[PDB]
């Protein structure tokens, strides 16, 4: 965290609640879509979705 | 402990009512009083008699409800019998 | 719970014994260097435990000035602990510094709640 | 307590779902129901396996309603009152070989071969164990071993004498796929198999761990930023003293 | 005056967490505390939410827990949750056992919060028994006939009353019905005991690692002491999570995944770990009554602490020999517990008896003698005579 | 000072029922409060040593309650106490905040012990609702259904809650299940309550008949109030063994001892007795969202009493006109009863539609202008100029 | 309020220690304070307090345990090894 960086979005308040809330809203959807990506893709080749494509009936 | 907030009763020797002065109370053991035998006539004129003073605000208020119940149950009686099937179909839709 | 009492009867026993002395000073003056209570800036005495009615008259007889100093030390003990560090060397109580100030006021107290309790209990010998 | 009585040890093997970020191998799940079925399902059975838990997992939605449908199950009886038979649904579990333990006992020389829907969890060893017991049974006991009739050697066992004989072996198996069925194989691919009838939320179990393991960790990091900042008045805080002037 | 002086019921908060004067010193030894209320919240609220999938029949309790794991919405999680954080609530436990062992919490005037406490844990391993007993495993029947059957040393009226306890002629229906019902109890009833912990220690303080008055030198509770905690709260959370999600069977018994037999007891057959030592102590008594009472006495031992130290000084902090048999007893505790682990076999009976006797006498020869002696040798270290 | 004052724990009992200084003259009425905490006391009781033998699936849950009836040894009373006692905790309720109505115990400085006691009320009502659905009989299951589906009104969201509530299609297994854990559970939650009504209660102690302070003469709980407070105990006791052991199924319904039919509801369901005022409330209102809002609103008018009392003196007992209208009140709430023990048939509904405006009128308009007209009456009937 | 015990601590304004005279405290503003930019490196030194002060306390007592684990743990193996089978039938017996 940089000052500066601080003060152009928050000055010298901390964060209210109301924007804490949102903030948390928007990392769940990011943050969950980034730890399925990562990890979906640290097992390709494993994943019934993987075996499916080659696999039929 | 930690201040608390002031109410409008305290405690023994501070139980917060004014400063009394001038009244004398005087009281007897309850081992040198007749074994609880002034119970009759003592208490069965008083009795009766402090529900002489407040029976007829229980029993006006009562006898309003109690007629209203019976007016509609003996006119619901009526209109499920035979008799009240024509003000039944009338009074129903 | 050890009354100073009994403490100091076993304890002067020793010191008056040329043969026990020699052998236990040096042992105690060890376990009191490795208790480490003088870096914090402290004197034995003031570890003692207070919650008491002995300590508490102690307390309240031992003089101003002393008292005063006592606070002080005990504050500023707390203080070296919480940063997790010692007292600078210089700060250190040093051994002759180490005297038994309230030790005096305790057995006092400690007398004389004895012989409370003594007379408190007396039998009539008729 | 001895060596055979205690069982040898079970040696540790580079299962692929073994480390915090791993899932399961698929197609090895896959494999493993064939293996289950050909093999372990005419003395085992997997009660606690519902037929619609294998969908999206080691097989389609289409391909377990027709396995589902080859085995019958018990339905409401008719409007006389009459039992009545039916095919089985997603909703039913997988079929035992016994309808009772005394049909089970009788099977196998009177001892009972225990459900499998849990057994990864319920013996030490995990995978390991159920690995080494099905590809550790030598052609003869050592020396001086006196094995009960109906009974046999297996050193992975505790006591060292089972009454489950060796099952697998090369090529009883044909896999869909064209993997070779050794008998190693074959192993590998049931307790995979097993290892997820036992935990089926292990891939999901793994992944929410991920996210709840960093989250905390920042937490953790932040919380003590945040004291230190707090205390930061009070830790640095000095003290002088000035004896007073005798006087009160 | 404010507010949260002010009203009634704000007023124990701020009471209780935000001006309550607390020593500047303590460390975070002293957080504990803290951790293991939040430890009864976890169980409470993931045990309630778990009893609403729960059967406690005998035919269905096993078969219902498996339906939590596998059926259940984040069952497993929950379960888990419960299961881990009773192990890391008997961890957090004897940690803050141990906290006070070393600083002498139990001293005077702390006395009765520390006996509460006693009776805490008491009813915490009670607690923790009736709820493994649920599960209705192998560990679990035999668990519960074990200790049911612990009574029936009770002379001329034991018998009987394990026949009550039963319900029956032996753990059975009746048995896991009403140790469900009780498991459910038991942990209102240490809530209620730990606001009469929390009673006591309010009107003396804590303590703190000097074992000297905190009363020069106060901090609010508010904003210190809460984001303090906060720190212990997370690491707790993170340590509890890596064994909830990553390894969530390492502190169980492989044998509770399989079905409770009520004719065969597996040889391989282990208490839970956190009563491994207890266990220990009782295998170590060759006669059924004595290894019972032995066992009870191991728990009931702690209350003579207050009376058995001798010192004039409170905690160990400033104690060269009492710190080393602190010590001592600690791994002797761990000692136990990796005997109760082993089969009774040499040398481990021996073993398991010496330090049984190592345990009582911490309490009843060692704490006396070595107190007494670190009373003198404060005194002849620095007097002339 | 006294061994009862200085300890920690019962300094409390000495403050709360022994020195606690009581006004010389509150009558029987203000015995009510023990009688509740008595009720409370029996129902855990009885609960838990049913719980011991009760199963919560739904395909066991009415045979379970057989066996306590059936097997289980004095099962039958505890059943009946259980059940009978439920009534007895309501009618005893009722005559406690009638009281309160009466005496003007809801005015200043009391206005938070009453908010308090009515979330305790609407708590037990749920409580209650709770334990009824644990029979599964034929009014259990229904109760279930109608109850559950009250959410079902909230606009948008309210068929995904009772879905929820539900865990499932419908009142199922999973209904059941979790409608027991929760009935163990809310019980605790009110005994909670009940402390924090008690500390209410305890600042400014209780009210008395004349409505004026009791600061002047005070005397002391015990002796006094702990024998009067005996007498209504075994007058309670009394009447409830009446009923328990005489006429134990006049205040329940025929059909509860109908296992629960998902396909049938029949013609004779009626709710529990202590339900039907507010059942007739709702049923006063031909249409589905307005009518769950009336009945809740119905319980939450009493809040509005501190407010719309104008008076400048607490209590009924020198006030003609408001003694009236209580009665009237009174006597209207009994009404509601009776018209929802009725089928919705002329002229009933009228009757109810009616009623339940009284009910509404009493709190909003007949209070508030009364209490105002008197203020008036008491001025200019001894003030002359 | 009923009259409580007397313990030995008090609240603020009353705490129950003793008069305090002639110390002076002093204190900074954490805001003002460098934004903890210094936990590693300044911190090394003064770290393994808890060790060099108190490990041999504890390291000397869990070396004892171990070893005399270790020891027995050693035996018991060799007891119930083939060439311990002689001694285990003589100390079990
Ligand atoms: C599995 C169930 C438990 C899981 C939850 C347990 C969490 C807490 C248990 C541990 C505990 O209570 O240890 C307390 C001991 C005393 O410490 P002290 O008061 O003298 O500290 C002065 C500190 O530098 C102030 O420093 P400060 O407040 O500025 O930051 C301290 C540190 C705190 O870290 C913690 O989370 C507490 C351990 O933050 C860091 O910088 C660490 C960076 C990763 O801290 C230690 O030094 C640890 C000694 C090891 C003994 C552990 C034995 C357990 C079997
Ligand atoms: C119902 C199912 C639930 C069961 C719970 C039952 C609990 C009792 C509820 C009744 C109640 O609270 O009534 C209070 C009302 C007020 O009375 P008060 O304070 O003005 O009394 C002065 C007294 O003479 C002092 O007199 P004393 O103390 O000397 O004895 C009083 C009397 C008390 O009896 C009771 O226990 C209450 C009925 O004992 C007797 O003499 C009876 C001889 C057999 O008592 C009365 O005076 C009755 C007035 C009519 C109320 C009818 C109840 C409506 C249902
Ligand atoms: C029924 C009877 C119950 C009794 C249970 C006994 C407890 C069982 C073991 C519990 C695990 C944790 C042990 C707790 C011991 C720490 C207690 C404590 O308060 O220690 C304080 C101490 C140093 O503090 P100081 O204030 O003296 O430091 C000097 C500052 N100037 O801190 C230290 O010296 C460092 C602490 C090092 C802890 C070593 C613990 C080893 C435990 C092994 C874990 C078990 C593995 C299976
Ligand atoms: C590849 C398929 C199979 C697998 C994965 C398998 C696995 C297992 C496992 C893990 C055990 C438990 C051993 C223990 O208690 O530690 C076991 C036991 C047993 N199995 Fe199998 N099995 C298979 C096939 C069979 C077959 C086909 C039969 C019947 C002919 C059989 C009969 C038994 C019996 C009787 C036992 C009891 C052993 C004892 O307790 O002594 N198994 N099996
Ligand atoms: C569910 C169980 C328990 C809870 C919630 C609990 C909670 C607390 C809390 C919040 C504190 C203050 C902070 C601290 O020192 O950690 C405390 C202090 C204390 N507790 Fe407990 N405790 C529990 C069990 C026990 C047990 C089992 C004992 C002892 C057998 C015990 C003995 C003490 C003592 C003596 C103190 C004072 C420590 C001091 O200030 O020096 N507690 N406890
Ligand atoms: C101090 C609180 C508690 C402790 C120490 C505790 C401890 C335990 C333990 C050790 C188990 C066995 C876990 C396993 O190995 O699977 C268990 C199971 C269970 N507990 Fe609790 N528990 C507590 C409170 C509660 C409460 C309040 C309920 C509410 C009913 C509850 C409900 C259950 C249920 C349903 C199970 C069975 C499922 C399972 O095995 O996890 N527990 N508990
Ligand atoms: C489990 C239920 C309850 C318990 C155990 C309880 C207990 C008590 C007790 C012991 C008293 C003092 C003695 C008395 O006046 O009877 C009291 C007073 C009072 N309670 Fe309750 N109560 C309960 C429910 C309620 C409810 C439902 C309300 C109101 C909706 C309420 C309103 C009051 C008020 C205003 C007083 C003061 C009476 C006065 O002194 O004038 N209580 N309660
Ligand atoms: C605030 C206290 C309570 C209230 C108002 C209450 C009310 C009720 C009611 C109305 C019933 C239906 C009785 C019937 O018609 O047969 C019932 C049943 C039941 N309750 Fe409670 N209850 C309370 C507390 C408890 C507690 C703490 C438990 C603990 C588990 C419990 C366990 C049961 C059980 C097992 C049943 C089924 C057997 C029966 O029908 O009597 N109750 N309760
Ligand atoms: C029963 C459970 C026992 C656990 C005890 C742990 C105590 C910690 C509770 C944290 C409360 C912090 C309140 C701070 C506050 O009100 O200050 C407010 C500021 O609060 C904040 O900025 C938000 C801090 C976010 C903390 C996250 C809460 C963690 C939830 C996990 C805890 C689970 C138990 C006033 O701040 P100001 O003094 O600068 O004006
Ligand atoms: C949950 C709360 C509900 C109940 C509220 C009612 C409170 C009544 C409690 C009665 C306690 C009486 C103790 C008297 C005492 O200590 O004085 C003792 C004397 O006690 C006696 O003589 C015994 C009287 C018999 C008591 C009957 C037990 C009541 C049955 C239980 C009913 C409740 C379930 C001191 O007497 P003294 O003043 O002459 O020196
Ligand atoms: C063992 C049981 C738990 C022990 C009880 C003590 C611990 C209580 C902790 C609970 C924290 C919650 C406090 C919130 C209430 C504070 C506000 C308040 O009391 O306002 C009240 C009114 O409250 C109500 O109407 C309902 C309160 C219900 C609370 C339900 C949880 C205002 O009261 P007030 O103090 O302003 O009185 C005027 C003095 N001139
Ligand atoms: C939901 C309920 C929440 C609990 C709210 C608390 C209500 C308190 C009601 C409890 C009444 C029972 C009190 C009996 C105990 C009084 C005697 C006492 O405290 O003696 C204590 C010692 O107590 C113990 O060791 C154990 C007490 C365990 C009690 C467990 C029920 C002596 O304490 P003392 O006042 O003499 O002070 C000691 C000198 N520093
Ligand atoms: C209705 C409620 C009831 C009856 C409550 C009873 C509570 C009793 C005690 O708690 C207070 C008791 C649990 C406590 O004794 C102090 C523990 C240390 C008992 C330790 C204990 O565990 C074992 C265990 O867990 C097992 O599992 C498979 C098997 C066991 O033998 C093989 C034992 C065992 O031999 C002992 C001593
Ligand atoms: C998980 C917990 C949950 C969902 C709790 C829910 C609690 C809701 C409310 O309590 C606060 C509720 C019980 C309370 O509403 C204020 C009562 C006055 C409702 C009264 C009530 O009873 C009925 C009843 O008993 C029946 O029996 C067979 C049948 C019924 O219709 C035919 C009714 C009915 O039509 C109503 C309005």
């Amino acid at each position: 965290s940089f000052s500066s960086l601080y003060k152009t979005f928050f000055k010298r308040n901390a964060v209210f609640v109301g924007t804490i809330f949102a903030g948390a809203f928007v990392f769940q959807t990011v943050f969950d879509t980034a730890i399925t990506s990562w990890y979906e893709n640290h097992n390709k080749g494993k994943l019934w979705k993987d075996v499916k494509a080659r696999i039929a009936a | 402990g930690p201040p608390s907030g002031k109410t409008y009763m305290g405690w023994w020797g501070h139980m917060g009512g004014p400063k009394q002065k001038g009244i004398t109370s005087y009281a007897v053991s309850p081992y040198a009083q007749k074994p609880l035998q002034g119970i009759f006539h003592n208490a069965v004129f008083n009795s009766f008699r402090r529900f002489k003073s407040q029976f007829l605000y229980v029993l006006i208020p009562a006898g309003i409800y109690w007629y209203w119940w019976k007016n509609g149950n003996e006119y619901n009686e009526f209109l499920y019998s035979k008799a009240g099937r024509e003000e039944l179909e009338r009074v129903n839709v | 719970p050890q009354s100073f009492t009994s403490i100091a009867r076993i304890g002067d026993y020793i010191l008056k014994s040329p043969v026990l002395s020699k052998l236990c000073v040096p042992v105690a003056n060890q376990f009191i260097n490795l208790a480490g209570y003088k870096k914090l800036g402290l004197k034995f005495d003031d570890l003692i435990a207070e919650e008491n009615p002995i300590m508490q008259t102690a307390l309240r007889r031992l003089p101003e000035d002393e008292s005063y100093a006592r606070a002080y030390r005990i504050i500023r003990a707390h203080q070296t602990e919480l940063t997790h560090h010692l007292l600078p060397r210089n700060e250190w109580i040093k051994a002759q510094e180490d005297v038994p100030y309230l030790l005096p006021y305790i057995l006092e107290a400690e007398a004389a709640a004895k012989e409370k309790d003594e007379l408190d209990n007396i039998e009539v010998s008729k | 307590m001895t060596a055979a009585e205690h069982g040898l040890h079970a040696p540790a093997y580079a299962w692929s779902h073994n480390g915090p970020f791993e899932t399961f191998d698929h197609a090895s799940i896959r494999r493993g129901y064939q293996v289950y079925r050909e093999v372990c399902a005419a003395c085992h059975s997997l009660d606690r396996v519902a037929w619609r838990t294998l969908v999206g997992v080691s097989h389609t939605n289409e391909e377990v309603r027709n396995m589902a449908e080859e085995f019958e199950y018990d339905d409401e009886p008719d409007e006389q009152g009459n039992p009545k038979k039916r095919p089985g649904k997603l909703s039913d579990y997988i079929p035992g070989p016994y309808p009772n333990e005394q049909a089970a006992r009788a099977a196998n020389q009177g001892a009972l071969p225990p459900d499998l829907s849990l057994i990864v969890k319920a013996r030490h060893g995990g995978c390991d164990y159920i690995f080494s017991l099905l590809t550790g049974y030598p052609d003869e006991p050592p020396a001086g071993v006196a094995l009960p009739p109906g009974s046999n050697y297996n050193p992975y066992f505790p006591g060292g004498s089972i009454a489950m004989a060796r099952v697998l072996f090369d090529d009883m198996v044909e896999y869909e796929d064209g993997t070779p069925a050794t008998t190693s194989q074959m192993a590998k691919d049931v307790t995979t198999f097993l290892n997820w009838c036992a935990e089926p939320e292990h891939d999901e179990r793994k992944r929410l761990g991920l996210k709840t393991v960093i989250i905390l960790s920042s937490l953790y990091l932040l919380s003590i930023w945040v004291k230190k900042f707090k205390w930061a008045g009070i830790k640095t805080r000095k003290f002088v003293f000035n004896p007073p002037k005798p006087r009160k | 005056m404010a507010f949260r002086k002010s009203n009634v019921y704000l007023s124990l908060v701020n009471s209780y967490i935000i001006d309550s004067p607390q020593p500047s010193s303590i460390n975070y030894w002293w957080n504990m505390g803290s951790l293991l209320g939040l430890c009864l919240v976890i169980q409470i609220v993931t045990g309630i939410f778990m009893a609403m999938h729960y059967s406690s029949n005998i035919e269905l309790a096993f078969s219902s827990v498996e339906h939590i794991m596998r059926d259940v919405h984040n069952g497993y999680i929950l379960r888990y949750l419960h299961a881990n954080g009773a192990s890391f609530f008997f961890m957090v436990m004897f940690m803050h056992m141990a906290k006070g062992l070393y600083y002498g919490s139990y001293r005077s005037p702390r006395v009765t919060l520390w006996n509460v406490g006693v009776i805490i844990f008491i009813l915490t391993i009670a607690t923790a028994f009736l709820g493994y007993c649920c599960v209705y495993g192998q560990m679990s029947h035999w668990g519960a006939t074990v200790i049911t059957n612990l009574f029936s040393a009770i002379p001329f009226v034991g018998n009987d009353i394990v026949s009550w306890l039963w319900g029956g002629f032996s753990v059975s229906n009746p048995t896991i019905q009403r140790f469900f019902a009780l498991h459910y109890l038991v942990p209102f009833i240490i809530a209620a005991m730990v606001i009469m912990h929390l009673m006591a220690l309010h009107i003396h303080g804590s303590s703190n690692p000097l074992g000297i008055t905190g009363n020069l030198d106060r901090i609010p509770m508010h904003s210190y002491f809460i984001f303090k905690d906060l720190v212990t709260v997370f690491l707790f959370m993170l340590i509890l999570a890596l064994f909830v999600f990553y390894s969530p069977n390492t502190l169980g018994h492989p044998d509770n995944y399989i079905p409770g037999n009520p004719l065969v007891t597996p040889a391989s057959i282990v208490p839970e770990w956190y009563l491994l030592p207890f266990y220990a102590i009782l295998r170590s008594i060759p006669d059924k009554l004595l290894g019972v009472i032995t066992m009870f006495a191991a728990i009931l031992v702690l209350l003579v602490l207050p009376f058995t130290d001798r010192s004039v000084v409170r905690g160990n902090t400033f104690k060269v020999l009492s710190k080393f048999f602190f010590f001592i007893f600690v791994f002797n505790f761990v000692l136990l517990g990796q005997i109760g682990a082993c089969h009774v076999e040499v040398p481990y009976v021996l073993m398991g008896q010496i330090a049984t006797f190592i345990y009582f006498a911490y309490f009843l020869i060692i704490v006396p003698v070595i107190s007494t002696i670190e009373n003198v040798l404060f005194y002849i270290g620095r007097v002339n005579k």
